RNA sequence: UAGGGAAUAGUUUAACAAAACUCCUGACUCAUCCUCAGGAGAUGGAGGUUCAAUUCCUCCUUCCCUAACCA
RNA sequence: GCUACCUAAGAACAGCUAAAAGAGCACACCCGUCUAUGUAGCAAAAUAGUGGGAAGAUUUAUAGGUAGAGGCGACAAACCUACCGAGCCUGGUGAUAGCUGGUUGUCCAAGAUAGAAUCUUAGUUCAACUUUAAAUUUGCCCACAGAACCCUCUAAAUCCCCUU
RNA sequence: CCUGUUUACCAAAAACAUCACCUCUAGCAUCACCAGUAUUAGAGGCACCGCCUGCCCAGUGACACAUGUUUAACGGCCGCGGUACCCUAACCGUGCAAAGGUAGCAUAAUCACUUGUUCCUUAAAUAGGGACCUGUAUGAAUGGCUCCACGAGGGUUCAGCUGU
RNA sequence: AAUUUAUUAAUGCAAACAGUACCUAACAAACCCACAGGUCCUAAACUACCAAACCUGCAUUAAAAAUUUCGGUUGGGGCGACCUCGGAGCAGAACCCAACCUCCGAGCAGUACAUGCUAAGACUUCACCAGUCAAAGCGAACUACUAUACUCAAUUGAUCCAAU
């Protein structure tokens, strides 16, 4: 369709339940670190890109 | 990978090798695998054959290794000379070096430090216009521009980065250099390296010393753990035959 | 052989009935074919001595091209069946009834059938006054003749060698078959001046 | 005599395939009847011979509907037939 | 959908002293033509890095070449 | 046993010109150019006249060979037993057909149709309508009040809705 | 080109074959080729003879392999700007390409324009013959152009003949 | 055109089968040694050659083939155009409403990172599928944020299957 801008990567919990996330970001900006809620500890927890899943 | 060179790979690995002698008290050396192996015996060994075979009781040890300086990828390592001094370095001397230095501080101390050759463009043009052999070159960044000229002649032995042979610290390799051996490479780039490591009535420990520093030397090239470097050697005196060392204790 | 296995599941027949069998259950797929297998040895009781193994009564693992089309068909040797091992182990204890008989190795043999068929040329130098004793004996027998001699199971002409002429150095394989080599001694040569000099030109 | 799927997989063609046997042909003797046979055989045919210890006992020990040789079973009748008289 | 590669004078290319070339002057000719010169002529873009980047990295555009690529 | 081509061993070819002939004229013989007749005919390709060839790559009797995913072919997609874009017979086979045609006694009753999807618009499946049976409760007709600004037709009307 | 051959049953012809010419493949025997052996055999194109068959191997194919070779293999064989006033450039500049359609012939059995223009033929000619032709879609062995003889081929015509 | 190489041929590997087996490039510059040659300034490691065909198995490239298909809408078909989604007119006022009717757009972007969990009652593109809005509650946020299902019109794709 059109070159893609953003992408889809999987942003995986820094607690170590392994509760991940997938958002969307821009290709051309640095890995996301975010403050995400982990149903598994029931509170907010840093979460880490890790991997990109495709290209929006 | 191109199948000879694999290929090689594959068959230096298939050649078979046995540790200690074989039951038999005479046996043919054809019955059984390659053995002499303790970097200990084998210098106590060659100096046997030194008796045995009239010869200088001081002489070259030329080690020759097969180290896997290839097939890191499917792309191979290329050949450089990472070049370091033995911990008791032996007796071979060679002081023909030179450093490109013009209208600065550095040709003191280039020449305070040892310098065989020190000059800016007259030593430049001398390269230029006349033959002339150092060992080893070094420059200053800002003579790089004006040593361009010799890039040519000197068949990529110019200074490069790489070598770490262009700053304006120039000891990095002058001060050290000197007594510091080169190990050169093969021709053929079958990874076999003619380098002398110790004189004959050397200490088997200081021979044993000389040989690992190079081991680590020649893995400089690629010192990764991903892709084994080395895998045999082969330590010949220089009116003996070559004897496959166990190598690979030493490797890592 | 070629093993295929079906594409498709037959459905049980049960007990005593034969498989209902659909053309589906025709199309096969090529699980292994057995020529291309790591070949085995064949084992083999050696009746006549051969070159390879000489000794009659011997358990040998041959190549089973060996076996089967040289020592089977004429004989040299038998299958290594429970009672063929019986008749031969027998036989070696009637041989072995008196004493024990002394080990000698098959390798120990080729050395001294290498050493029967073989003259050592000992090269010396002309500068240097030399004596050719056991230990350096030892040493052209490993260089020129390949052996690794074990240098107290040395023998010589009564007198060591001390210059250039014709002798012998006889060497003891284990100690038990004692080969006497014919001994040129000549000029030293190195292997390189040599072969530039004569193996290049001639 | 069977069918296949071309590459190895059912939704491509359905083809046609014989795999025959690698056939050799060699001399055995026969002890019971000393004489020797050159006879066509396969590789199976050697190893199961070396299994048995020789063609005598190969053609005694295998039963008929291993054998699948109407020349074996006759070698078989041969040879029982001097070992009963 | 991927990959790789390429962007040096207006044209391209040397990765090499750098040029040719078009245009534009001149000189040489008794004059004209040929000719011989000079003159300006570039390191895709952008960003960073380094004292300094065609020469270390990155994304985008254009183009070329290759190929997988399931529902 | 037709026909295409081939094999074996046979037969026929007057007269004239030229005398050399895949030469000319012209019978037997082979072929079938043009016209008419005929068109359930004498004939599922004929008759009458007129024509092409007629010692040659000719015509022709006999026996044999090549068989349908094929043969044979001086290629006309020729010919292979009256119908060959690929024979005929039997069998699979009661092939399949969203396509056309057909569908057998008497009498009564209810009964005409918004749309969606679909290699789907010559058809189907779901809605809608329609039919039978069953359950229990509202259905239709409708009074006020109520349902938009932006914008040029300030439309006929509708929706909602007790009462009846 | 000629004799010949073809759609038995609507096409006998300009279609096919053919002498000639040319390309390709093969160094060999006990069933075809052949009881043969490169002056041979087989696979094809074109079509006697006469005068000729021009340029191109980039692409596809075939062959050869280090580049490469091959068109009587499949096929292809340009445009612009200016220069003697217009009708046109021998000539130069210029982009592009493997090469840029050479000889011959030409309103043709050759897209249309088209019943082209002119001469001959008729009282009168969209017919016929000879020329002119840029055919912008002619053209040289998928052959070009002449020319004997031949044709139940297609067209035109003198004279005669006749109920056309 | 998609699918395929069973078939035929060539090639490679394996399978099968015999054995015999080239270790090649000094040079003294100095010194030694009666010679012949040696000491110093490398005298290494390698290690190969290796059974022709037929037959069988597995691959690769060709040859010659086989199987099956060649959408729809459409003022006949073809050609052209079109095929899903949203806004406006036609369709003036609840809903709905067609033409190869008239117009304009979409195949995203941006900000969040509680775009967390859960659950009454409803809407629904005339079926289904899909799609839409939501009180309370839990957990958060919070006592400045038109804060609670983000702005935005459409900004999109079922099942099987694949990856994990
Ligand atoms: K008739
Ligand atoms: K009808
Ligand atoms: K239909
Ligand atoms: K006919
Ligand atoms: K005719
Ligand atoms: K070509
Ligand atoms: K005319
Ligand atoms: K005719
Ligand atoms: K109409
Ligand atoms: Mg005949
Ligand atoms: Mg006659
Ligand atoms: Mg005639
Ligand atoms: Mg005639
Ligand atoms: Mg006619
Ligand atoms: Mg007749
Ligand atoms: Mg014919
Ligand atoms: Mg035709
Ligand atoms: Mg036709
Ligand atoms: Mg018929
Ligand atoms: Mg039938
Ligand atoms: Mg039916
Ligand atoms: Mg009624
Ligand atoms: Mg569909
Ligand atoms: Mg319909
Ligand atoms: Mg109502
Ligand atoms: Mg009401
Ligand atoms: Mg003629
Ligand atoms: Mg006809
Ligand atoms: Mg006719
Ligand atoms: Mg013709
Ligand atoms: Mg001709
Ligand atoms: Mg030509
Ligand atoms: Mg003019
Ligand atoms: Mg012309
Ligand atoms: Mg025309
Ligand atoms: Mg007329
Ligand atoms: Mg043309
Ligand atoms: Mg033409
Ligand atoms: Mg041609
Ligand atoms: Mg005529
Ligand atoms: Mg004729
Ligand atoms: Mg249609
Ligand atoms: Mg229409
Ligand atoms: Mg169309
Ligand atoms: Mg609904
Ligand atoms: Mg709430």
């Amino acid at each position: 369709k059109s070159k893609s801008k953003n992408i889809l990567v999987r942003m995986v919990s820094e607690a170590g339940t392994g509760f991940c996330f997938n958002t969307k970001r821009n290709r051309l900006r640095e890995k996301l670190t975010l403050l995400h809620y982990d149903p598994v500890v029931k509170q907010r927890v840093l979460f880490v890109e890790k991997k990109k899943i495709r290209s929006l | 990978t191109p199948d000879e060179k694999k290929d090689e790979i594959e068959k230096i690995k298939a050649y078979p090798y046995m540790e200690g002698e074989p039951e038999d008290d005479v046996y043919l050396k054809r019955l059984y695998p390659r053995q002499i192996y303790e970097v200990e015996k084998a210098v106590h060994l060659l100096k046997k054959f030194q008796i045995l075979d009239f010869t200088s009781p001081k002489q070259s040890v030329y080690l020759d290794l097969t180290l896997d300086m290839a097939l890191g990828k499917k792309k191979n390592v290329e050949p450089f000379t990472s070049v370091l001094s033995l911990p008791y370095p032996f007796a071979s001397e060679i002081n023909k070096v030179a450093v490109f230095t013009e209208n600065a501080s550095e040709v003191k101390i280039a020449e305070e430090n040892g310098a065989a050759f020190a000059g800016g463009t007259s030593l430049i043009q001398k390269i230029w216009d006349d033959e002339i052999v150092a060992d080893f070159y070094v420059a200053v960044p800002e003579i790089m521009p004006e040593l361009n000229r010799l890039r040519k002649k000197l068949n990529k032995k110019y200074p490069k980065l790489s070598r770490n042979s262009i700053g304006r610290d120039i000891p990095k390799m002058l001060e050290l250099f000197k007594n510091g051996h080169e190990i050169k490479v093969d021709e053929e780039r079958e990874n076999f390296l003619q380098t002398k490591i110790a004189t004959l009535d050397m200490s088997s420990d200081q021979i044993a010393a000389n040989l690992q520093a190079v081991i680590n030397e020649v893995c400089r090239h690629r010192p990764l753990n991903l892709g084994p470097f080395v895998v045999r050697a082969f330590l010949r005196s220089s009116t003996s035959e070559g004897l496959l060392l166990k190598i690979d204790p030493l490797l890592p | 052989t070629v093993i295929v296995e079906r594409w498709w599941k037959v459905p049980l027949a049960g007990e005593g009935r034969k498989p209902r069998l659909h053309r589906r259950h025709r199309v096969y797929k090529l699980v292994e074919d057995t020529k291309h297998r790591p070949k085995e040895n064949l084992e083999l009781i050696l009746t006549q001595s051969v070159e390879n193994v000489g000794v009659r009564g011997d358990l040998v693992s041959v190549k089973k091209s060996l076996g089967r089309n040289r020592l089977l068909p004429q004989g040299l040797a038998v299958y290594a069946s429970p009672e063929n091992k019986k008749l031969f182990e027998e036989e070696k204890l009637l041989r072995q009834e008196g004493k024990l008989e002394k080990i000698q190795t098959k390798a120990g043999e080729a050395t001294v059938k290498f050493l029967k068929s073989c003259r050592l040329e000992v090269g010396m130098k002309n500068n240097v006054k030399w004596e050719l004793n056991p230990e350096i004996v030892a040493r052209h027998f490993f260089k020129n003749l390949g052996v690794v001699v074990a240098p107290h199971t040395l023998k010589l002409p009564e007198e060591p060698i001390t210059r250039w002429g014709e002798y012998w150095c006889e060497v003891t394989v284990n100690g038990l078959d004692t080969v006497r080599v014919p001994m040129s001694v000549v000029n030293f040569e190195k292997p390189k001046t040599k072969r530039y000099k004569y193996w290049l030109a001639q | 005599l069977g069918q296949i799927y071309a590459n190895n997989d059912k939704l491509s063609k359905r083809l046609k395939k014989v795999w025959k046997p690698q056939l050799f042909e060699r001399e055995f003797y026969s002890e019971i009847l000393d004489k020797k046979f050159t006879v066509t055989v396969t590789m199976r045919t050697l190893d199961l011979i070396d299994e048995a210890y020789g063609l005598d006992f190969y053609i005694l020990k295998t039963p008929k509907e291993d054998l699948c040789s109407k020349f074996g079973m006759d070698l078989k009748r041969g040879m029982l037939l001097r070992l009963a008289r």
